[PDB]
RNA sequence: GAGGUUCGAAGACGAUCAGAUACCGUCGUAGUUCCGACCAUAAACGAUGCCGACUGGCGAUGCGGCGGCGUUAUUCCCAUGACCCGCCGGGCAGCUUCCGGGAAACCAAAGUCUUUGGGUUCCGGGGGGAGUAUGGUUGCAAAGCUGAAACUUAAAGGAAUUGACG
């Protein structure tokens, strides 16, 4: 009403956190004068006003990670998730669910593979105008 | 590409294609793709000819390989199913990736952070990531695509006919391209299979 | 309007028929 | 469209004939009126007697008196 | 209705080569068609055409190449008196350096160059260039 | 463009689409020229040379290009008999 | 698109073309050499019949005519294959 | 400047087609033209539903519905906010979206 | 001094590409006016066509902003047209030259009929047309000079057409698309598909492809 | 000539308004209703002449045909018939696109046009004066059809742009 934040704050705030995630915390008056160290914020109002999102983005972070955000742990976290994999993603054990026509495609190929083929039901088609 | 002998279709390969369902097309059919289909079943699902599907796949290989400097091949995905994929062929070949937003004239603009005058696109869906194709009209950009049956072929050098719908299938193609592009020239025997699995290539939904 | 001047003249000419026909 | 045929030299001539009584610049020249109407009977100049001197008031945007002669 | 069977055909073989069509068939066929297409064959303006013999009229199937910019037809066959042949080939062809007014004289159907070597006039048909 | 003295005038000879034989613009920016590699014949491996291969804008914006790539490629022995 | 070998059109894609539109105009009709149960006699019925085809014998009636092909009566065979 | 390709009208393939006088201004309009709401309003409404369901001699009871085919001339359609007045791109989008 | 950001830019300043015919050949977008400044140093004399003041209307008076057209050419093959609108005349002009410079093309010139000497006119009768207006360029035997209105004469004289009779109509007053129609006239000389061409292209590498070693710079 | 259901020019009052011989009200004649003659015009409008050729998609639907893969039913099947899935001809239509058009709006056609002519019909040549005067003709008449000039006149107009006022 009185206070929604300006983009000098929203941008600087988000950019401190991108660069000092470890330095900050979920208090005000601590990270309040962290900002005095790591930046040259001229006015006390702004200096103080900036630790605004510095908190409102930690309260967000613990609950969840931002869809677009700057972070070191998250990037590190993402790499770990990517490495994990099934030994074969597409192996699908033995026996694929294959249409008779699909079997026909193989025959033109002339390849021979294991597989039972089932076709069933009326040709209903898709959708109900 | 038309693998007259050695770089033929094989059997271990085919089972992947069936397993992921890369041949199971969409219900509908953009005519440019009636070269690359054999039947529709009942229900109304079209069936891609894994033979043509591959020939084409090599055709893109021949063309990427052609590129002397491998890091001037843009590799796009805007839909998420490729997001992971593209990064991973890009890392395998040493090509250059764009996942998420095809950002404003990275092809046009001598001022934006990103421009790039890449010498070949590769794209997951022409349907979705359909700027870069169109910006590829203003630079002399050939263009590989991972088309479906339902996909327009405005501005494509070459269409690889696939599913490009279920993440599972997408990855495979981003594999096989990656695979062939390193088999051709690079650093694989032909005789032996990879260190690299598919599992690396086709995205994960929020799972753990 | 158009309709109400085509209807002006088709009243006015009818007065010149009447005026003329006297002589 | 146009008639275009090969024994159509008349339908053409006679077409391009009447579709000149819809030209303006010829219906001055070839009709009659002009010679009949212009005091200058088709003649470049003409002589006449000054019967009085009359000032004419110019058309609104330019105010002034023009100083002419009734001939 | 079908008045002039050239205009018919030539529209449809200009009007493919714009689209870059590889080859086209021409529905009505005729002698005059063949005889004027074989002229186009010599200066390169098309490739080999292969006339079907539906028992009635004829169909043709024209191998096109890229090379034909336009072919058209002068519809009434005016009688060209050899002195006019220039005045025509001025205002009906893009230059004096190529372009062919096919016409039909005493000694067969042929381009304007060949009527000039034999020194004959006759009736204009069309032009390709 | 020769003249009397076989003299090749004209400051360049343009490229020319492979698919339509239609001359490709000075400022036709939706042009292509796809380079496609061949192999050794036996193992695999791009070693050797090159199937260069051009296409105009119009054919691209029509939607064809890939129809018209294949047909050329399989004439040139790269692709074969699907 | 840009390459349809019109002169050598595959057999399927003439049968999905209106009779006169084909590469060569041929019909889409036929005669059938018809049995019927009583008599052994075979009549030479033309599919697209127009009239009612009566038996060379007498009593039975072979083909009610309809819009397109003729309606064969109840239990009687036919033979395309020729020409 | 043909505004609506269609002409706000929905004729095509005909000629004079039944006119119908509106349910408000009493103003005459074609059948293909004209906005055509069809209200299935409950009789009792939202409030009284439970007054009447108490006082009912009968048990449960579904209650009926009025099936009115409203049927406005465009004047009253716009004045009384049935349709509105859209952008050039929007004029086309003929779907009916709740 | 340069800082060529475009690769095509980089290749130009290190005596890498020899003649812009090597660019046009592959249909590459020039996007740095200085390129054409390498490659046609001197020559390339630049004539303003018109300074027409457009002006858009607003709550308080009218925004008035100028539109400069400039023609560019070297009386020898290459010509261009640049149209830049700006708040000020000198900005417009200066920054229209920058576009004209960019959008220069080569004009193919041919021959009256007798095939002798050097090329004095247009090969075919090309046409070019910009919104109503249209201009036809007819071939021309030597000595005839240019036979047109002022404006197409000032673009054709620049192209190094020596002779041409034209035929133009529409709203020829509207200078912009007097000049822009007869831009696309002289663009479409090199798009004219004649027997003289007609030989399958030998084909050549590409600047990006030959010199791909120097772009990944050493 | 028959008839008078409503509505309803004209027409009568009540209001509204500075006024309303208007709208908004209340009456109600001709007519709207029928049968018999005339009249011969619309924004009679897709503001797109008719025939004929050619050039892209993609969906739908009316009719007919053809083919198939369905089943609800319908019976032992059938024939059907009703749905489904295709193809084919010709119908009414839709969307979509840098064909190509198009001043523009837009247009599978307004596409094939300085790369000018498939056949043919009509018809416009700045705006008014004027669809007037006059002449002829048809009509019982309203009017219909044919249809000028002197004079005056510099723009009138069309498509899209910002404005700005509803
Ligand atoms: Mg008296
Ligand atoms: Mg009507
Ligand atoms: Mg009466
Ligand atoms: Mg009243
Ligand atoms: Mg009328
Ligand atoms: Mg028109
Ligand atoms: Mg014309
Ligand atoms: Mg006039």
């Amino acid at each position: 009403m009185g206070r929604v934040r300006t983009k000098t704050v929203k941008k600087a705030a988000r950019v401190i956190i991108e660069k000092y995630y470890t330095r900050l915390g979920n208090d005000f008056h601590t990270n309040k004068r962290v900002c005095e160290e790591i930046a040259i914020i001229p006015s006390k109002k702004l200096r103080n006003k900036i630790a605004g999102y510095v908190t409102h983005l930690m309260k967000r972070i613990q609950r969840g990670p931002v869809r677009g955000i700057s972070i070191k742990l998250q990037e590190e976290e993402r790499e770990r998730r990517d490495n994990y994999v099934p030994e074969v993603s597409a192996l699908d054990q033995e026996i694929i669910e294959v249409d008779p026509d699909t079997k026909e495609m193989l025959k033109l190929l002339d390849f021979g593979s294991l597989s039972n083929l089932q076709v069933t039901q009326p040709t209903v088609g898709m959708n109900f105008k | 590409s038309g693998a007259l002998d050695v770089l033929q279709m094989k059997e271990e390969d085919v089972l992947k294609f069936l397993a992921a369902g890369t041949h199971l097309g969409g219900t509908n059919l953009d005519f440019q793709m009636e070269q690359y289909i054999y039947k529709r079943k009942s229900d109304g699902i079209y069936i891609i000819n894994l033979k043509r599907t591959w020939e084409k796949l090599l055709l893109a290989a021949r063309a990427i390989v052609a590129i002397e400097n491998p890091a001037d091949v843009s590799v796009i995905s805007s839909r998420n199913t490729g997001q992971r994929a593209v990064l991973k062929f890009a890392a395998a070949t040493g090509a250059t990736p764009i996942a998420g937003r095809f950002t404003p004239g990275t092809f046009t603009n001598q001022i934006q952070a990103a421009f790039r005058e890449p010498r070949l696109l590769v794209v997951t869906d022409p349907r979705a990531d359909h700027q870069p194709l169109t910006e590829a009209s203003y630079v002399n950009l050939p263009t590989i695509a991972l088309c479906n049956t339902d996909s327009p072929l405005r501005y494509v050098d070459i269409a690889i006919p696939c599913n490009n719908k279920g993440a599972h299938s997408v990855g495979l193609m981003w594999w096989m391209l990656a695979r062939e592009v390193l088999r051709m020239r690079g650093t694989i025997s032909r005789e032996h299979p990879w260190e690299v699995m598919p599992d690396l290539y086709f995205y994960r939904d929020p799972e753990e | 309007r158009a309709k109400w001047r085509k209807k002006r003249m088709r009243r006015l000419k009818r007065k010149r028929r009447k005026m003329r026909q006297r002589s | 469209g146009k008639c275009r045929g090969l024994r159509t030299a008349r339908k053409l001539r006679s077409h391009r004939r009447d579709h000149k009584w819809h030209d303006k610049q010829y219906k001055k020249a070839h009709l009659g009126t002009a010679l009949k109407a212009n005091p200058f009977g088709g003649a470049s100049h003409a002589k006449g007697i000054v019967l009085e001197k009359v000032g004419v008031e110019a058309k609104q945007p330019n105010s002034a008196i023009r100083k002419c002669v009734r001939v | 209705v079908r008045m002039n069977v050239l205009a018919d055909a030539l529209k449809s073989i200009n009007n493919a080569e714009k689209r870059g069509k590889r080859q086209v068939l021409i529905r009505p066929c005729s002698k005059v068609i063949v005889r004027f297409l074989t002229v186009m064959m010599k200066h390169g303006y098309i490739g080999e055409f292969e006339i079907i013999d539906d028992h009635r009229a004829g169909k043709i199937v024209v191998n096109l190449t890229g090379r034909l910019n336009k072919c058209g037809v002068i519809s009434p066959r005016f009688d060209v008196q050899l002195k006019d042949l220039e005045k025509w080939q001025n205002n009906l062809l893009p230059s004096r350096q190529f372009g062919f007014i096919v016409l039909t004289t005493s000694a067969g159907i042929m381009d304007h160059e060949e009527a000039r070597r034999k020194h004959t006039g006759g009736k204009i048909l069309g032009f390709f260039f | 463009m020769q003249n009397d003295a076989g003299e090749f005038v004209d400051l360049y000879v343009p490229r020319k689409c492979s698919a339509s034989n239609r001359i490709i613009g000075a400022k036709d920016h939706a042009s292509i020229q796809m380079n496609v590699a061949e192999v050794d014949k036996v193992t695999g491996r791009f070693n050797g040379q090159f199937k260069t291969y051009a296409i105009c804008g119009a054919i691209r914006r029509m939607g064809e290009s890939d129809d018209s790539i294949l047909r050329l490629a399989k004439a040139d022995g790269i692709v074969s008999k699907n | 698109p840009l390459a349809k070998d019109l002169l050598h059109p595959s057999p399927e894609e003439e049968k999905r073309k209106h009779k006169k539109k084909r590469l060569v105009q041929s019909p889409n009709s036929y005669f059938m050499d018809v049995k019927c149960p009583g008599c052994y006699k075979i009549t030479t019925v033309f599919s697209h019949a127009q009239t009612v085809v009566l038996c060379v014998g007498c009593s039975t009636v072979l083909c009610q005519p309809t819009g397109g092909k003729a309606r064969l009566t109840e239990g009687c065979s036919f033979r395309r294959k020729q020409h | 400047t043909k505004k609506r390709r269609n002409n706000g009208r929905a004729k095509k393939g005909r000629g004079h087609v039944q006119p119908i006088r509106c349910t408000n201004c009493a103003r005459c309009v074609p059948k293909d033209k004209a906005i055509k709401k069809f209200v299935i309003r409950n009789i009792v409404e939202a409030a009284a539903v439970r007054d009447i369901s108490e006082a009912s001699v009968f048990d449960a009871y579904v209650l009926p519905k009025l099936y009115v085919k409203l049927h406005y001339c465009v004047s009253c359609a716009i004045h009384s906010k049935v349709v509105r007045n859209r952008s050039r791109e929007a004029r086309k989008d003929r779907t009916p979206p709740p | 001094e340069w800082m060529p950001v475009t690769k095509l830019g980089r290749l130009v300043k290190d005596m890498k590409i020899k003649s812009l015919e090597e660019i046009y050949l592959f249909s590459l977008p020039i996007k740095e006016s200085e390129i054409i400044d390498f490659f046609l140093g001197a020559s390339l004399k630049d004539e303003v066509l018109k300074i027409m003041p457009v002006q858009k209307q607003t709550r308080a008076g009218q925004r008035t902003r100028f539109k400069a057209f400039v023609a560019i050419g070297d009386y020898n093959g290459h010509v261009g047209l640049g149209v830049k609108c700006s708040k000020e005349v000198a900005t417009a002009i200066r920054g229209a030259i920058i576009l004209a410079k960019l959008s220069i093309v080569p004009v193919r010139r041919g021959y009256w009929g007798n095939k002798i000497g050097k090329p004095h006119t247009v090969p075919c009768k090309v046409t070019g047309r910009c919104g109503s207006v249209l201009v036809r360029l007819i071939p021309a035997p030597r000595g005839t000079g240019i036979v047109s209105a002022p404006v197409p004469k000032k673009l054709l004289m620049m192209a190094g057409i020596d002779d041409c009779y034209t035929s133009a109509r529409g709203c020829t007053a509207t200078l912009g698309n007097f000049a822009k129609a007869t831009f696309d006239a002289i663009s479409k000389t090199y798009s004219y598909l004649t027997p003289d061409l007609w030989k399958e292209t030998v084909f050549t590498k590409s600047p990006y492809q030959e010199f791909t070693d120097h772009l990944v710079k050493t």
